[PDB]
RNA sequence: UGGCGUUCAGCCACCCGAGAUUGAGCAAUAACAGGUCUGUGAUGCCCUUAGAUGUCCGGGGCUGCACGCGCGCUACACUGACUGGCUCAGCGUGUGCCUACCCUACGCCGGCAGGCGCGGGUAACCCGUUGAACCCCAUUCGUGAUGGGGAUCGGGGAUUGCAAUUAUUCCCCAUGAACGAGGAAUUCCCAGUAAGUGCGGGUCAUAAGCUUGCGUUGAUUAAGUCCCUGCCCUUUGUACACA
RNA sequence: CGGAAGGGCACCACCAGGAGUGGAGCCUGCGGCUUAAUUUGACUCAACACGGGAAACCUCACCCGGCCCGGACACGGACAGGAUUGACAGAUUGAUAGCUCUUUCUCGAUUCCGUGGGUGGUGGUGCAUGGCCGUUCUUAGUUGGUGGAGCGAUUUGUCUGG
């Protein structure tokens, strides 16, 4: 669910897959993407929305 | 759909301290699986958001029974619109 | 003391190196360490159908999937096992400590 | 009103309690692990899970 | 579409104007003369009143029924 | 090592050696007017659009019956029918996400069915060290549509879900037919193979005559070919032509 | 494509044998019969204990009788002096679904009325299709670069023999 929403979300902006670690109490996710400047949209915005996406 | 004034304002309330939202796709549950203090159905949630969604103030995805909203610009204007709040204070997801 | 570190992995040559790496650390940090017990491994099998609808020859899916398990046994205070475990940590594998 | 006849017949059985979580159809559901996924959805993200035909 | 049988009639909610003002009866001086019974019921008390039918008393939410 | 073969590619017999062929997956190019809108919030077009081809409740139907076939199960017995004694497996499975739904161990109540509280396990611990079936040994029967067969039918007693009759399912008694080794025609396979005979997983409020794996015992024939039914190339007239 | 033949392949071919169907009974499925409905699908290899579709109420795609809007949004009328919505006795109905009737209290701008438009649909079209599956076929066949033949489709390579 985890890659099918990210998938489905970030297409339009260069994604090609995620790569986790896991980690006691921290969940290390990175998004490896092509366009840098289009996933963050405005001081990386979008990923404290999807930060709370993951969140609720 | 007739929905509660009270109810309304609490869901207005929550959609302006935090833009993003989720849903579970489910017609067979009583009331929300996430705002579960405040006792309000999933559906009346579901209709106020797709009102706004019509007329277009939200943005929408779609995961396989899961609904998402993101905040635009005009909704910004719109929520303190309607709770009259001023507008120098901003959501959490304009701050760092 | 008596410490019982369970390590569980889907891969195999990971948790090799994974273990191995605790029994050469034990060893530079000079504790009892007992060798590495080889519990067997699991098996799941999943036959699913091919086609969506009804029709044609019957075909049948052979789905494999395996799961291991190995544990290091150690006498030796909490505080030196932490140290260990808190340095080079993989995704792979999945470590359950127990001190009894 | 209609909410009486709503929740009138239970759904504490079967595939009226549990269904897909993707198509939402009462076919092909395996109760085995808590799946709840029909064949085809699962036959297409099997990969993605860790299922993989070598024998 | 059209059936053959007709269709069942709704309950259409008929409008009253000024139906407020068969609550109270005014009296030339400054008082208030109350005709219909309050309801005693701890969900609602002075502010919501019973109908005034011809053989029993009954409020609106509450579903309260007080019979003579 | 010994024989056949241009003595090349290679092939066969033999000594020694756990084996002188374990099984499966991936599987080139090209195509079907093959299936799937009844898996899909994969989708184009048309229709419906409120008295709705949408959503919900109580039933019925999906099972139904002069007839013909498809996939399966058990008998037609003396190699067998009944009663005890004796002796073995590996796949598995299992304390919850809304959600109630898990494995059962042990002492009792009762002919069975079923019931009462009770301890262990997040599993090489608990069930369990899986006393499974066939098997072998010791009693009863003897050619009788028979003690084989339970097709057919009646009465009572229990569990499951809110709710079972057209029988959800289980237990006891009674009823004892067709079937005397099978016509034309036809399906599968060639060593732990067919076959006899069981046990787990899925379908599971109730759930195996279904399907797949895991076990035990264990044969006859064969080391050749296109005569028969198909598929694949060839030489060539070309009544075979987005073929 | 051969009604002309050869070669090697397969127990969805034979040979010598082994076990089954059809012989008896039963569970189940299809076509017809048929009903208010018996939901629809597929016909030699390549459907018929199938769609994982073993259905007492869900499953239902089908009918019999009754209710809900779960009709977004925009434009003009209604309207807080209440637009709208829920109701117990009791009649009808299947339910104590106010769904209706005898009668009025109640929630309060979410709603109601017409015009445009949208979504909903196991409703149809696989002779429009994506994706996926079966067949040839798990057969040993197939494709590029450089040369030799011409005016070129064509064939040598891509194989006379084992
Ligand atoms: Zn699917
Ligand atoms: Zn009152």
């Amino acid at each position: 669910e985890l890659n099918e929403f990210l998938t489905r979300e970030l297409a339009e902006d260069g994604y090609s897959g995620v790569e986790v670690r896991v980690t006691p109490t921290r969940t290390e996710i990175i998004i490896l993407a092509t366009r840098t400047q289009n996933v963050l949209g405005e001081k990386g915005r979008r990923i404290r929305e999807l930060t709370a996406v993951v969140q609720k | 759909m007739l929905m509660p004034k009270k109810n309304r304002i609490a869901i207005y309330e929550l959609l302006f301290k935090e833009g993003v939202m989720v849903a579970k796709k489910d017609v067979h549950m009583p009331k929300h699986p996430e705002l579960a203090d405040k006792n309000v159905p999933n559906l009346h949630v579901m209709k106020a958001m797709q009102s706004l969604k019509s007329r277009g103030y939200v943005k929408e995805q779609f995961a396989w029974r899961h609904f998402y909203w993101y905040l635009t610009n005009e909704g910004i204007q719109y929520l303190r619109d309607y709770l009259h709040l001023p507008p120098e204070i901003v959501p959490a997801t304009l701050r760092r | 003391h008596r410490i019982r570190i369970t390590l569980t992995s889907r891969n195999v040559k990971s948790l090799e190196k994974v273990c191995a790496d605790l029994i050469r650390g034990a060893k530079e940090k000079n504790l009892k360490v007992k060798g590495p017990v080889r519990m067997p491994t699991k098996t799941l099998r999943i036959t699913t159908r091919k086609t969506p609808c009804g029709e044609g020859s019957k075909t049948w899916d052979r789905f494999q999937m395996r799961i291991h398990k190995r544990l290091i046994d150690l006498h030796s205070p909490s505080e030196i096992v932490k140290q260990i475990t808190s340095i080079s940590i993989e995704p792979g594998v999945e470590v359950e400590v127990t001190i009894a | 009103g209609h909410q009486q006849l709503y929740w009138s017949h239970p759904r504490k059985f079967g595939q009226g309690s549990r269904s897909c979580r993707v198509c939402s159809n009462r076919h092909g559901l395996i109760r085995k692990y808590g799946l709840n996924m029909c064949r085809q959805c699962f036959r297409q993200y099997a990969k993605d899970i860790g299922f993989i035909k070598l024998d | 579409k059209s059936y053959t049988t007709p269709k069942k009639n709704k309950h259409k909610r008929k409008k009253v104007k000024l139906a407020v003002l068969k609550y109270y009866k005014v009296d030339e001086n400054g008082k208030i003369s109350r005709l219909r019974r309050e309801c005693p019921s701890d969900e609602c008390g002075a502010g919501v009143f019973m109908a005034s039918h011809f053989d029993r008393h009954y409020c609106g939410k509450c579903c309260l029924t007080y019979c003579f």
